[PDB]
């Protein structure tokens, strides 16, 4: 079967400012089949109550989903997205970089 | 400007785990405005934009009836596709469908769409004439023969030329405060040293709507397509989008590079430089 | 709004 691995971007809704409430986004796109597992991590721990968009897809039929949660960035707290998909031999972790 | 309405549908079978999951969403341009998920407690089509909330209970009842009928049709069609491809009942498979219309600035039909895919690949598509079909393989040709005998194309053409464009125009009017407003990108150029020898120039576009945008880097007036990392445009989560384009430049040469930004919300294209 | 008619594969 046609299998396409996900593209992953982790980023904030607004430019990050320490101590200011914001939204942490994990956008996964370009993938097939649609079954996918996405976690947002704070210092390596799963954030609870993450929200996500409803499954939709691009012209080439590949799927995309937005996962997101409110968060207040600080100088020291590390955030990341963890994605698992059949095309991946182990879950992929992408760290939030506030400059990307 | 010109505008689009699209309905997207995905059914995913899951043998041993009940009936297929069915999810459909509707968009006008890049604005999500309705959704239905079969795994919701007591599933109904739900509004996702404020200008659709004013439709009356008859609207939501008819939409929900349609979503449920489409889910049921998909459930049977997934079983049919097992037969057409000689596949086992034990695996998960995917059926996707998109349809909808584009209208021009005068509100007239520019193009209609209706296409289906199985397991991520083209299955059958209504051609742009809205009268003939492109079947991807000998399985889809069976569907094409059935849909030709049933004059399906003529029926889709009547919807796409009629109701599709008439309701899209109604939505554009009722949601004009947002659907007919372009939000231009907020832009800046950032500088990130990579070493003593070079540094990244990243050209940002934030907060823009609709998603269509062009970011290009130039060195002394010539495009840097070769050297440009362009990310895929991505949703901010508040209806707007983000994108950036980056180039690695020799340190001290930053003033040779300009970022060119074109977007429907801007008066004229922007030319940005790194400003320390 | 959505189309009323659909047809089996
Ligand atoms: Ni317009
Ligand atoms: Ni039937």
């Amino acid at each position: 079967m046609i299998q396409r691995t996900p593209k992953i971007q982790v980023y904030s809704r607004h430019p990050a400012e320490n101590g200011k409430s914001n939204f942490l986004n994990c956008y996964v796109s370009g993938f097939h089949p649609s079954d996918i597992e996405v976690d947002l991590l704070k210092n390596g721990e799963r954030i609870e109550k993450v929200e996500h968009s409803d499954l939709s897809f691009s012209k080439d039929w590949s799927f995309y989903l937005l996962y997101y949660t409110e968060f207040t960035p600080t100088e020291k707290d590390e955030y990341a997205c963890r994605v698992n998909h059949v095309t991946l031999s182990q879950p992929k972790i992408v760290k939030w970089d506030r400059d990307m | 400007g010109s505008h689009s309405m699209r309905y997207f549908h995905t059914s995913v079978s899951r043998p041993g785990r009940g009936e297929p999951r069915f999810i459909t969403v509707g968009y006008v341009d890049d604005t999500l405005f309705v959704r239905f998920d079969s795994d919701a407690a007591s599933p109904r089509e739900e509004p996702r934009a404020p200008w659709i909330e004013q439709e009356g209970p008859e609207y939501w009842d008819r939409e929900t009836q349609i979503c449920k009928a489409k889910a049921q049709t998909d459930r049977e069609d997934l079983r049919t596709l097992l037969r057409y491809y000689n596949q086992s009942e034990a695996g998960s498979h995917t059926l996707q469908n998109m349809y909808g219309c584009d209208v021009g600035p005068d509100g007239r039909l520019l193009r209609g769409y209706h296409q289906d895919a199985y397991d991520g690949k083209d299955y059958i598509a209504l051609n742009e004439d809205l009268s003939s079909w492109t079947a991807a393989d000998t399985a889809a040709q069976i569907t094409q023969r059935k849909w030709e005998a049933a004059r399906v194309a003529e029926q889709l053409r009547a919807y796409l030329e009629g109701e599709c464009v008439e309701w899209l125009r109604r939505y554009l009017e009722n949601g004009k405060e947002t659907l007919q407003r372009a939000d231009p990108p907020k832009t800046h150029v950032t500088h990130h040293p990579i070493s003593d020898h070079e540094a990244t120039l990243r050209c940002w576009a934030l907060g823009f709507y609709p998603a269509e945008i062009t970011l290009t880097w130039q060195r002394d007036g010539e495009d840097q397509t070769q050297d440009t990392e362009l990310v895929e445009t991505r949703p901010a989560g508040d209806r707007t989008f983000q994108k950036w384009a980056a180039v690695v430049v020799p340190s001290g040469e930053e003033q040779r590079y300009t970022c060119h930004v074109q977007h429907e919300g801007l008066p004229k294209p922007l030319t940005l430089r790194w400003e320390p | 709004r959505r189309k009323w008619r659909r047809w089996h594969l």
